[PDB]
C-alpha cells in the first residue's frame, strides 16, 4: 500500500534530476561562449582605444 | 476572532481556518441519496451521505455532484454541503465567524447572489465576501505580476494581472478541466474491453486518472512509441481485483487540455488560450506576463505539464522574451493558501460586507462596491 | 545660496543647481492616473505617478503632458509636476533657493502669471525670474549675436539677437515640433501594418524616432534610392518582440520640419522661415547673422541637419554671404546650460522678482520693469 | 459594357451591376470547413462552404472570416469568396467587366497592391480602381462637404470632406465596430447564464445584437430605470426553443461606441472623435461640417443613435452652430450605392486602371496617379 | 521498513529539485543579462559608426 506509494515516488524522483543536469551543463556551456566572445568583443576596441589614448 | 477561509470548489471542498498553510477539512463535494431498498430495520439508515462519507458507501448511492461548471445547479445540495462543512469538519457555529467564498470568474450573477443570500440568512454569518479564484492563486505565489492558469475540475480560467491591476477584457474562460478529462478516459477505456458506467464507477476512472496518466512532452513521438514497444503499459488493480492494463490511454486523456478537438470542443487548448490572453494585453506588459506564468488548480498536477506547456508557448511566442512557467508543489491547495493570506491581512479588514449593510441594500450589494 | 535653474520645457523637464554643466535630473514630464480596476489589497497603489516612475508603469497607465504647446493646459498636473522636481528629484525645499524658469516667446500672459502667482503661494519661493528659451541659448554658445532657432518639442521659435539687442519684430514662432513628427511618424507606420494608438504606445513610436529617423541631404534622391535598394530599412525591437522594419519612414518623418505641408500646415519649413526672420532685421546686420546662426532644443538633433540646413540657406541667401551652421554637441541641454550661466552671474544677481515687490503689485508684476 | 461595382466590406460583401438602386447579391463573407468526420458516402460532401451557403451548415463547420479590420489576413481564403461572388451570384465572367473596389482609409499598402494583383492576374478583369469607403457614402447622399462617420462591421473611420476637397490631415481611424460589439454583447450575456463559445454560436449573438439592441438617449437614467422596472427586458427565441431574456444588456452593447472604455480601448467614442476630426479642419469650414455630418455604414443602424450622437456633439460644439444629423434609411448599402453612382459617371470613365498600364508599371500602379 | 530506505530517497530529491530549480533560474537570468549587454555592445559599436557615418 503505502510501500507502493513509496516505490512509485522514489522512482518518479530520479527522472526530475537527470534531466535537468543535462539542461544545467547545456547552459553554463552556452553562457560561456557567451562570455568568451563578449572577451573577445571587449579587448579589441579597449587596445584600439589604448593607441588612440591621446592619439 | 479568525474568519473560516471556504472555498467551494467543484471536486473537492476545502475549507479551514484563516492563517494556516493547509486546509483544515478537504472532502469530495457529493451528496448521494441511497437507491436500493433497504430490508434490515433499525440500521440507522439516512436520508443522504455527504461529503467523504459518500465515498465509503459509494455502493449502494447514487452520487451527484451539486455544482456543475462553477455555477451551482442545485441549491438545497449546496446548502447541505455548505452545513456538513461548518458543523462536522470544522465544528464552529457560523454565527461567529466571517467567511470568505471563492467564485470562478464571468459567473452568472444569480448565483453569487443566491450564495450570499444563503450565507446571510440561513447559516447568519457576520460578514462575507467572495473573491475571485485567480487573485488568491497569485497572492499564494508571493507575486503581483502574471498571468495565472487556474484549471480546477470544474472550469479553466485564465487571469491577467498586471503591478495588482486585473485586466477585465482579457480573461478567457473555458469550460474544459478535470471532469472532461475523466468523462474522455472513461470514454477511451473501452477500447479495451473495460466499461465503467454507474456514477459510482466514475470515481474509480477518477483514481485511475490521478494515479496513472501523464502529459506527454510531445505527442506524436509518444504515439509512435506506445503502438511498438511495452514499456509504457502499467497496470492497476480494481476495488476487487482483475488488474487492468492502460497503454496509450495514459498521455491521450490528459492530451485534451492541448486538443480540446477530442472531446468535440471547438477552442483552442490551454496552451494557446494563454498566449492569446496575452496578445490582449498592452504591447508593454507582456514581457512581465511571459516571464511570470503561474500554473495553479488540481488539474495542473499531471506530470510533465509544466514542460510541455513551456514548450508550447515558446514555439508561439517571439524567440527573444523569456518564457517561465511557475509551478509550485503545493498546487492543489494554492487559490485556499492564497485565500488565508488575504484574509489574514489588516488592510483588507475593512473589506468584508457587514450584514447591517446587507440589510440595507439587500442580495444586490455583492456586485456594489463591495466586490 | 544657490538658485534653482528650473526648465520646463514641454516633454523632459530638466533642472539643477546654478553653476554645473549638465541638468541634474531630467525626467519627461508626464502624469498618468491608472485607467484599470486593481484587484490585489494593500499593494501601496498610488492614485498618480508622475516623471519617470510613470515612464516603467506606462502599461497600466494613461499618460497625458500637462505642456500642450509651450502653454499650460492643466496647471493641477503642472503643479504636481513641480512639487515633485522640486522635492524628490533635487530634495531641496523651495523656501531657500531662487528659481530661474524659461518661457517661450509670444505667450499668453495669463499663464506666466499663473506661473508667478504658483512659485510665489504654493512653493513659496524667496525670488523667481523668468527668461526667454532664446537667450538661454544664446547665452551658452558663449556668442553675444547670431540668430538662434530653437526647435523644442513643443513648439519651434527663431528668435535674432544682435549686440545683445534683442529685435522684437522679427520673432518667428511656429508650432510644429517633435510631438507633430512623432504624430506623423505614428501616422506613416501603418503603411506597413504596424498599429500604434494607446498613448501609451506614443512613447515607444517617440523612441523609434528618435533611434532611427535622420534628415536627408536631399529628399527627392533619397526617395528613389529607398525605392528601388535595400540598404536602408533598418529594423527595430519593440518592446515584447515581434521586430518591424522602417524603410522610407526614416527620413519622412523628419522631413516634416522642412516641408509643413506633410501635416496639412500651411506655413513654410525650419529653413525658410530662418531666412524671412532675418530679412525682417536691418540691413547692416544680415551678414553677422548669416554667419552665427545657432542651432538648440531637443529636435534639432537629428543626424544631417546642419548639412540639409545650411544647404537651403545658402540656396535662399545672396551668393556672396557666408553661410555657418552653429551645432554644439551639447544641443539638448543647451537652454539649460546657459540659464545656469545667467542665474550665476554677479550683475544678473539684482533683477530677481523679490518677494516684497510681488506683494505689492500683485502677480503682474511679471510685465512690469523686472521682465 | 457595364461595371461591376463590388464591395468587400468585413461581414457583408455586397455587390452588383453599376446604374442600379441595390446591390444585387449581399451575403456574409465567412469559409468553413467542415470539422467532423462525415460517415455517409456518395453525400458529395464539398471541402469548403463559402457565402450565404455556409450560414445554413453552420451547425458543422468552424466559420472564419478573411477580412480582420478592414485588411486582408487569409488572402486564399478572400480569392475563394471573389470567384463566389464572381461567378455564382452575379454569374458574370470577370473577363469582361471593369470592377471597383472599396478600401478602408489609412490601410496597408501591401494589402492594395495584394488586391489589385490578384483582379489582375488570377480573375484577368480589363480594368479595376480601388475607392475609399468614405467618398462613396458621401456620393450616395447627394452632397458635396460633409464629414462622414462610416462605421462598419471592421473598422470606424471619419473622412471630412469640404466642397470636394479632402482634408488627409483630419482622417480619424479607429478600430471598434460591429465585430467588437458582437464579441463584448457575447461576453456580457454570461452574467445571465447563457454561454455563447462556439465561432456558430457567434453568428446567433450577432442576431441578437441586430434584432434587440438599441441606444439609450441618456445612460445612466437607463441604467437606473432598467434595475427598477422590468418594461425594457425582451425576450427571443434561440435556433431550438428555450426563449432567453435580455434585460439591461438591450443599450449596455451599442453603449460600448460611445464609451471605449467597456472593452478597454483607450480612445474616444464616435461621439468625440468626430467633434476632434472637425477641430482638425480649418476654421472657416467647420459651420458646413457641423451642418452636414453624416452617417453611414452597418452599425450605426442602431434605433436612437442619430439622437444620441446629435445631444453629444451639441454638448461639445459651441452653442451657436447648428448640429444636424443626416441619416438616410438606406444607411447599410450607402456605400454601395455611392460606388455605382460614381461608376455611372462618363467624367470618370478614363480613371480607371487599365490593364495595359499595369503591365508596364507592376502592381505598385495604385498608388500613382491613378489612386 | 521497507518505507523509510525509499522515503530517504523521497525527501532527497526535494533538496535536488530545490538547487536545481533556483540555479536554473539563476543562469538563466544571468545569461539573459550577459545576453542584454553584448546587444547593447553590438549596438552601440553599429549605431557609434552609423551616428558618425562622416561629418
Ligand atoms: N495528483 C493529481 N493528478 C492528476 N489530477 C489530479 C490530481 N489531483 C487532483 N486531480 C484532478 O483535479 C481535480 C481536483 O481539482 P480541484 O483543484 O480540487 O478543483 P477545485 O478548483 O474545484 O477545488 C480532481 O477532480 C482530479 O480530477
Ligand atoms: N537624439 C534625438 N534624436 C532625435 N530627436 C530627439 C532626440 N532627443 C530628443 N529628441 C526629440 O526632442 C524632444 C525633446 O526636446 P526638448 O529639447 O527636451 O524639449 P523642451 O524644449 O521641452 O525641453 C523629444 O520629444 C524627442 O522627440
Ligand atoms: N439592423 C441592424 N441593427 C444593428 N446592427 C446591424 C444591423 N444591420 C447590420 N448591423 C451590424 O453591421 C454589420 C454589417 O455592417 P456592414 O455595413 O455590412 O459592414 P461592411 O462595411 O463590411 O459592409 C453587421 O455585422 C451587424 O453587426
Ligand atoms: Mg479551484
Ligand atoms: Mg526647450
Ligand atoms: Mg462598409
Amino acid at each position: 500500500d503505502k510501500l507502493k506509494e513509496a516505490e512509485t515516488r522514489a522512482e518518479f524522483a530520479e527522472r526530475s534530476v537527470t534531466k535537468l543536469e543535462k539542461s544545467i551543463d547545456d547552459l553554463e556551456d552556452e553562457l560561456y561562449a557567451q562570455k568568451l566572445k563578449y572577451k573577445a568583443i571587449s579587448e579589441e576596441l579597449d587596445h584600439a582605444l589604448n593607441d588612440m589614448t591621446s592619439i | 476572532t479568525t474568519a473560516l477561509v471556504c472555498d467551494n470548489g467543484s471536486g473537492l471542498v476545502k475549507a479551514g481556518f484563516a492563517g494556516d498553510d493547509a486546509p483544515r477539512a478537504v472532502f469530495p463535494s457529493i451528496v448521494g441519496r441511497p437507491r436500493h431498498q433497504g430490508v434490515m430495520v433499525g440500521m440507522g439508515q439516512k436520508d443522504s451521505y455527504v461529503g467523504d462519507e459518500a465515498q465509503s458507501k459509494r455502493g449502494i448511492l447514487t452520487l451527484k455532484y451539486p455544482i456543475e461548471h462553477g455555477i451551482i445547479t442545485n441549491w438545497d445540495d449546496m446548502e447541505k454541503i455548505w452545513h456538513h462543512t461548518f458543523y462536522n469538519e470544522l465544528r464552529v457555529a457560523p454565527e461567529e465567524h466571517p467567511t470568505l467564498l471563492t467564485e470562478a470568474p464571468l459567473n452568472p450573477k444569480a448565483n453569487r447572489e443566491k450564495m450570499t443570500q444563503i450565507m446571510f440568512e440561513t447559516f447568519n454569518v457576520p460578514a462575507m465576501y467572495v473573491a475571485i479564484q485567480a487573485v488568491l492563486s497569485l497572492y499564494a505565489s508571493g507575486r503581483t505580476t502574471g498571468i495565472v492558469l487556474d484549471s480546477g475540475d470544474g472550469v479553466t480560467h485564465n487571469v491577467p494581472i498586471y503591478e495588482g491591476y486585473a485586466l477585465p477584457h482579457a480573461i478567457m474562460r473555458l469550460d474544459l478541466a478535470g471532469r472532461d478529462l475523466t468523462d474522455y478516459l472513461m470514454k477511451i477505456l473501452t477500447e479495451r474491453g473495460y466499461s465503467f458506467v454507474t456514477t459510482a464507477e466514475r470515481e474509480i476512472v477518477r483514481d485511475i486518472k490521478e494515479k496513472l496518466c501523464y502529459v506527454a512532452l510531445d505527442f506524436e513521438n509518444e504515439m509512435a512509441t506506445a503502438a511498438s514497444s511495452s514499456s509504457l503499459e502499467k497496470s492497476y488493480e480494481l476495488p476487487d481485483g482483475q488488474v487492468i492494463t492502460i497503454g496509450n490511454e495514459r498521455f491521450r486523456c490528459p492530451e485534451t487540455l492541448f486538443q480540446p478537438s477530442f472531446i468535440g470542443m471547438e477552442s483552442a487548448g490551454i496552451h494557446e488560450t494563454t498566449y492569446n490572453s496575452i496578445m490582449k494585453c498592452d504591447i508593454d506588459i507582456r514581457k512581465d506576463l511571459y516571464a511570470n506564468n503561474v500554473l495553479s488548480g488540481g488539474t495542473t498536477m499531471y506530470p510533465g505539464i509544466a514542460d510541455r506547456m513551456q514548450k508550447e508557448i515558446t514555439a508561439l511566442a517571439p524567440s527573444t522574451m523569456k518564457i517561465k512557467i511557475i509551478a509550485p508543489p503545493e498546487r492543489k491547495y494554492s487559490v485556499w493558501i492564497g485565500g488565508s493570506i488575504l484574509a489574514s491581512l489588516s488592510t483588507f479588514q475593512q473589506m468584508w460586507i457587514s450584514k447591517q449593510e446587507y440589510d440595507e441594500a439587500g442580495p444586490s450589494i455583492v456586485h456594489r462596491k463591495c466586490f
